[PDB]
RNA sequence: GCCGUCGAAGGUGGGACAAAUGAUUGGGGUGAAGUCGUAACAAGGUAGCCGUAUCGGAAGGUGCGGCUGGAUCAC
RNA sequence: UAAUACCGGAUAAUAUUUUGAACCGCAUGGUUCAAAAGUGAAAGACGGUCUUGCUGUCACUUAUAGAUGGAUCCGCGCUGCAUUAGCUAGUUGGUAAGGUAACGGCUUACCAAGGCAACGAUGCAUAGCCGACCUGAGAGGGUGAUCGGCCACACUGGAACUGAGACACGGUCCAGACUCCUACGGGAGGCAGCAGUAGGGAAUCUUCCGCAAUGGGCGAAAGCCUGACGGAGCAACGCCGCGUGAGUGAUGAAGGUCUUCGGAUCGUAAAACUCUGUUAUUAGGGAAGAACAUAUGUGUAAGUAACUGUGCACAUCUUGACGGUACCUAAUCAGAAAGCCACGGCUAACUACGUGCCAGCAGCCGCGGUAAUACGUAGGUGGCAAGCGUUAUCCGGAAUUAUUGGGCGUAAAGCGCGCGUAGGCGGUUUUUUAAGUCUGAUGUGAAAGCCCACGGCUCAACCGUGGAGGGUCAUUGGAAACUGGAAAACUUGAGUGCAGAAGAGGAAAGUGGAAUUCCAUGUGUAGCGGUGAAAUGCGCAGAGAUAUGGAGGAACACCAGUGGCGAAGGCGACUUUCUGGUCUGUAACUGACGCUGAUGUGCGAAAGCGUGGGGAUCAAACAGGAUUAGAUACCCUGGUAGUCCACGCCGUAAACGAUGAGUGCUAAGUGUUAGGGGGUUUCCCGCCCCUUAGUGCUGCAGCUAACGCAUUAAGCACUCCGCCUGGGGAGUA
């Protein structure tokens, strides 16, 4: 069973990484198209695209790495795994590598960034550490 | 293992047993009631002395004595050091300690306090061996 | 003051765990020696798993089943 | 012989029971108003004014309170053991009685059968509880000294009087002892109060004082007692704090110590000088403060003919066990005052010597054999000190639980493999919810400690002060991402849908075969026979052998392979039985229907075995019997439980990949086993390539101690199972 979408999102995101290509697309989430928006406001994926088809469409990813290939960040993994419903308010929120390391935390309205987080103050389930 | 079974299982830890049975007087001496004390000695007599012989080529031949002390539990065991003046049913002190002579003893006397009186011609036994400082 | 509810405590009898003990039996090893047993060739020797059984006192072997296994070792 | 002792009675209400009324709540009901009978009682004390009124001041009694505390009930946490699984009958619930503050089996009688039980009741061990504390960066773990409170107990059991409250730590009764003593007739006692005793223990502190300080009990008070507590008194028991000399003085004195023989060496150490009185010694101060206290006497608000009497805070007085303390001053000298551990290293520090693998040391490696920086001695050094070292234990370590922070490719670990209950987690999208979740507000987290700051104590130690911290508590503000619901559907997963492809899958049944073995018949020897010799054992009447003939039972010559089925065990002669499973494509469409899976639980090598048959082999044991007193030991010969048929017991193993399952991702090369498709061509079957779903070999990355896997990961991740905790002891008890 495909229990959690951030840990295969994760790992085939990982896998990328070592293989070191860009141009790749998965079936998404609403949650998975905005964390996708999220990471090229980030920027290490150049592009994203999302269109709809059975069941969730296919988002649709364009890393940006390095000058030479490299991955712009460094490490990455999820958080909220299943069984783990793991929840974050507002001074629980974490710092991963401080400002560099990032992550999206779900909140009382949506999905918001490490940033948004502690600036806005709301906490909620945080999702998954990349860095 | 899983989140589930870790939480209806406690992870026990691999804790040891103390190899120095040591169970000092407790409740030996009312209702001879099993106490598991601590004490770092207890007063007792050695009922029988002995002497079991090591093998070659370090022939230092060990001593060993039979001992009961507050609790009056039988064990075995050797005497360490050089020069004493006890013998059969002298009251003795022994100590935890388990060295490379024998099997079947964990523990030791001391000397100097007790029946196995130390000798104050050395000068580590300063502060130990039972002996005052050697003036 | 009596009786009646309950009534410890306490004992009695039926048994249960029982607890050390242990009736006598059994099992073993044992030849000092009481049997007396001879006194010939002394063994023509063997060998990579597990479970299980049938013996071998055992030492092992017949095994049945199927084979995972991880030569020696020095100063 | 008096009481404020006792019993009456008068009165009385929110007091009982009923009367009615209104309001209202959760169902029980609660709130308020108006009715019946009922008895409240200190003619008390003691002051005053002054009548003795009058109140004073308490007490009395009554109702209403507050308040206090207690009780009771509930929710959540609240120790180990399941080699702890059934408990269970006033128990379950109600009925009526009673009974208590209430509550109800709470207990009686009724009727009824409950009621709990793996999410671990029950049983056992054990235990005071927590706050708190110790180690740990923390996480955590562990602990539960005094101190805060809460609980339990007071020789033992059974009670009960009392009183607001005890079934009463220093009431009682009884009985049981126990023990003690008696005139023996029966009387007497109970330190898990405090010292202390005896003993025990390693030992733990006065058979110390006081009530100075508070803290009560009782009053108005003095006061009583205070083993609370305060205080001093012991245990370098624990921290903290002063020194146990500093500065000078080199000359490397002398001398210890080595030495190569110079020198160093102790060592600015010495001598000597200069200081300190720290520390200690003494004469004092203070024996601080703590001391506020108890009430009295002072005039001032409530009221009284009358602050009369009072009552409020003020006048004014009153208290030391510590102790004639701490601490401080006059002086006292470097002069009292300090050591100990280690030096192979681990870890800081070594050489000389005597010693002789011996003594020995010994925490680890191990040293010591004459030669040791590992024994001892001297020096020298280090570390450390009012202490040092040893031991007992908790954690750090020890991440050695591995949530943080382990594996199971092999060092320890995947049942043997299943089905599946609960449960675990939960696909895509649309709303609500706010349950969570997040996100504040509230009340509320004794105190102390706790951290921070700060005050005092010389300082430290230390208390104190405040802050901080401190809930997983309840409540409400948002919120709807998420999980969880609620609703709504979508689909490929799942479903199932159609087309196929697919088979040692299963179990039943039958069919064949070569042939173990036996044996029929016929022929045929002389030996077979196993060996070292053979023995034996077979056997001249035919063994061994033959060819013709069967029997029984046996598993099925090839295929056979990483073929395959399976979840494994295992599953291959053929066939069928009536089913189980396999996949290509399929998307057929309800709409997550899924997930692994504690318990449970089926299936299952062999042996063994119960029974009932067979026995064809084979075959332990066995014996004949080599061998050798012994010979089963083995080499024989035959035969042998059973193997083999029926079911159970068997449930175990190398069932091993010691690779749980599913999920999906991720270079390649490169096959397979079935598929499919496209083009390619005559069937492309021929080719290629894409994936379907597995099973390869090499190898990206990754990772492993290594080994190697590496799309079928041992790479990456995820829900769900079990194990592992050195070896082994012992899978054994």
């Amino acid at each position: 069973t495909m229990t959690d979408p951030i840990a295969d999102m994760l790992t085939r995101v990982r896998n990328a990484n070592m293989v070191r290509h860009e141009k790749l697309e998965l079936p998404a989430s609403n949650i998975k198209k905005e964390i996708a928006e999220i990471l090229k406001s980030e920027g290490f994926i150049k592009n994203v695209e999302y269109v709809e088809d059975d069941k969730q469409g296919v988002l649709r990813l364009f890393l940006k790495y390095g000058q030479n290939d490299e991955r712009v960040i460094t490490g990455l993994k999820r958080i909220s795994k299943p069984g783990l419903r793991v929840y974050a308010k507002a001074s629980e929120m974490p710092k991963v590598l401080n400002g560099l390391g990032i992550a999206l935390v779900s909140t009382s309205e949506g999905v918001i960034t490490d940033k948004e987080a502690r600036k806005r103050n709301v906490g909620g389930e945080i999702i998954a550490y990349v860095w | 293992p899983t989140i589930n079974q870790l939480v209806r299982k406690p992870r026990q830890s691999k804790i040891k047993k103390s190899d120095s049975p040591a169970l000092n007087k407790g409740f030996n001496s009312k209702k001879k009631k099993f106490t598991d004390l601590n004490s770092p000695q207890k007063r007792g007599v050695c009922t029988r002395v002995g002497t079991m012989t090591p093998r070659k080529p370090n022939s230092a031949l060990r001593k060993y004595a039979r001992v009961r002390l507050s609790n009056n539990i039988e064990i075995n065991a050797y005497i360490p050091g050089i020069g004493h003046n006890l013998q059969e049913h002298s009251v003795v002190l022994v100590r935890g300690g388990r060295v490379r002579d024998l099997p079947g003893v964990r523990y030791h006397i001391v000397r100097g306090a007790l029946d196995t009186s130390g000798v104050d011609g050395r000068r580590q036994g300063r502060s130990l061996y039972g002996t005052k400082k050697p003036k």
